[PDB]
């Protein structure tokens, strides 16, 4: 199932199936749709991990990766998926003939 | 800080090195100018950690000898409400000596409680 | 619904949908509207993170990403959307014929 | 530093994690060589935080048993004037023991009060 | 309403309405007006957030973004609005004919 | 077994056999499957290390490599396998004859 | 009003209005006057920040941006106004004819 | 008054009026004289703010801009005044026409 | 014994013998096989030395080399063995006597 | 007066009047004398700051600019005086005629 593959290309439940179907309809190849999904997922880090990357309270301190690093990783994933899709699409160089009638 | 992050952090850090316990609560209630005790038990998965470097105090007189150290902390999730008081106590039989919750720091975010930071004595 | 697609292309709760419709009617392609809206979103941070990006109270120390980093990610989102729109609009090179009158 | 900068900072800090409070003030006034107490109540939105890693003291005797700890600080805006003396007290009901305002550090900028930094005992 | 659109494109309550009308008078395109407004808003940071970027008092430490970061972000916003206006007005390259009268 | 060789060529326990067979049938050479699977594995780090990469509890402190380093090594593995596949398919330069027809 | 425009461009009321009028008399354009006034304003930061920019008394610790950063922003403002005036005065390239004499 | 204009082009009460009018006599353009005064003022920082830029006594720490930063700012001011003088005097490029007598 | 030579080149007790035989069968030259083994050994560091490179507990702080340094050194070893293999295969430049039949 | 002009042009009360006069007869223009005298003053800093540039006694802490920064500013002063003197001597380009001899 294409949608299951796309979820496995995006670490599963952050979107709902309607968005995934819309992405698949956006581009025929799954990897371009996955790249677009990754770009859109990079937006959602503003809520998943807010700007507060580090905090200390009581005897506990937790230092999460800042939002810039996470979006950088998301864009890197999107770029890799786009490159893989173009690799699937792009063909090599060619040389062909020419002919025009004459009399 | 969004509260869900605090909850996720506490649940994770508890799950990094969890320990099951059976906290037994002995709550004294005033009755005719004296205490009536009601013993209850609760189970929680909890992480135990060092929070201080301290020496083991030893108390020894005609009542009996017991030695306690006040180094170990504790971190417990929101699943159960805890209260330690002059009249209420919380303890659990951890191996390597009984543990006793001296104090409970409640981790509150925007007035909603999402875990307790806690301190222990290891009453040998 | 293109309004919903835009609200997906941004975060959902920080704007009134009427000015989103204003953006939508101000530009044909929705991605240009989303990019402009992301710049508008970037404008907000001067109050949130400009005033105070890391503070300490008693034993509690809270840190968040600087205004530079948050504005950087917001501009990155806007420029990625602009690039996506331009690639949707662009077309490859061509080779056309010339023909003129003569007698 | 400007007064408005400090005001914005304190109001923001209180509003990150505010808690509604009902401080009850009991002021002792000398009357014929003894005290006459006038109990008054006030309400203030307040942020509570840990300032010290202190240890819980227990004071048991024939008068009674009570245990206090000096861990928690407190921060409150300029909306209400507070004063704590030997003859005056300010306390309130937190669910985890009653807090008691031991000391008040008034945050003044150029002779204009802008808010109080405060320290508490959480009397169990 | 043009004034509302400017007051959203340029964050609100730093300026007064007659000044905004003057800005819109200075340039027909709203984005040039917003760019100028942002540039003259960056000057306001000298008062709103003085040179004192960090201070510790008692048990509170607050670290605001320095004036250089805020004014740099304001200039980025101004440059982005100028770029948006140039993209709005600019037309592409194109050929044309030449015709010289001759007997 | 080709599936066994793939499970060796990357980590072993983190994926079900179905999606590995999906990778195997996606591309002929197993190294391409290993590279794609390594990128898919690299996706996982948004949860494990993105949420927290170093935390302190009481006297205990724990630090781990940030998400940037982990995805860097994962992408390095994927790119190395891609290069390995291409080199396996690579062939040297050649010099061939031409044969037209004439009478 | 010209004096009011200068008092707005330059941050309001650090100098006597009479020498502001002197600047206005120096150059007709308001923007050149504002740029020169901003350099003159930058001159004063020596007293404010040169001899002390971060100090600590008791527990209290106060820090402010160095003299270099404040001078940098002031010079950036002056240079920006200079650029604005030059672009206001500039004119595009164009082609012209020639007409000599002969008999 | 030229002397007052110079005392505003460089901060006040550090030079006696004989030095000022000597500078003015040295160059008609008052900005060149101000640049000369500013470079000569840069030498004064050896006394006004000695090499000791930071010191702590008791519980009272003061940190001042180093002498290098102050002289760098002074030289920057001198260069700006020199540039203003050059922009005042400089005229643009232009063509001429030669004619030589001949029989 | 070739397997012993590889198990001394590629450090021992990581892989079992049959896959070493597979490595040798994959490439006749033992150094290419050792490079292959090293690149596949670099994946093992994800388990042997996890992402958690440093920790403190009680009175014991242990700081180990991060996974990035170990995998980088593994790649250095693989590249060194590849280069040594190519050095074994390498032959110098050549010039030959071309010829062709003719009447 | 040349001696007084030099004692102004270099920071006062560091050299005997004999040495200053020696500089005066050394070079025609007083600016070259000032530059050389500034180099000679720069020589002094080895004793003042080479042996100690930041020390701490008890609670009290004292820091000063390193010898590198101080000799750097002194050389900057000397070099700037040298350049200013050369610029005073500098003259622009010229076009001149030629007149040979011929019968």
């Amino acid at each position: 199932e294409k949608l299951r593959l796309l979820l496995n290309d995006k670490d599963k439940k952050s979107f709902t199936d309607e968005e995934l179907n819309l992405f698949l309809e956006e581009a025929d190849c799954i990897y371009c749709a996955a790249s677009q999904g990754w770009i859109l997922k990079s937006l959602q880090y503003e809520n998943t991990v807010g700007e507060m990357y580090e905090y200390k309270v009581g005897q506990e301190t937790y230092k999460s990766s800042s939002i810039k690093d996470l979006v950088s990783v998301a864009y890197q994933n999107a770029d890799k998926f786009k490159d893989m899709c173009t690799n699937k699409k792009e063909k090599g160089s060619f040389m062909l003939g020419i002919s025009t009638e004459f009399e | 800080i969004n509260i869900d992050r605090r909850r996720k952090d506490i649940i994770r850090t508890i799950n990094i090195n969890p320990t099951n316990i059976t906290i037994t609560s002995i709550k004294k209630t005033e009755i005719d100018g004296a205490f009536e005790e009601t013993e209850t038990e609760i189970k929680c998965v909890v992480r135990i950690f060092n929070e201080k470097t301290a020496e083991k105090q030893i108390s020894s007189e005609k009542q009996g000898t017991f030695s306690s150290i006040r180094t170990y902390g504790m971190l417990v999730s929101n699943d159960v409400i805890l209260e330690v008081n002059s009249r209420d106590s919380l303890e659990f039989e951890c191996i390597y000596g009984r543990m006793k919750i001296v104090n409970i720091y409640p981790q509150i975010v925007k007035g909603e409680l999402c875990g307790y930071q806690c301190s222990l004595e290891r009453i040998d």
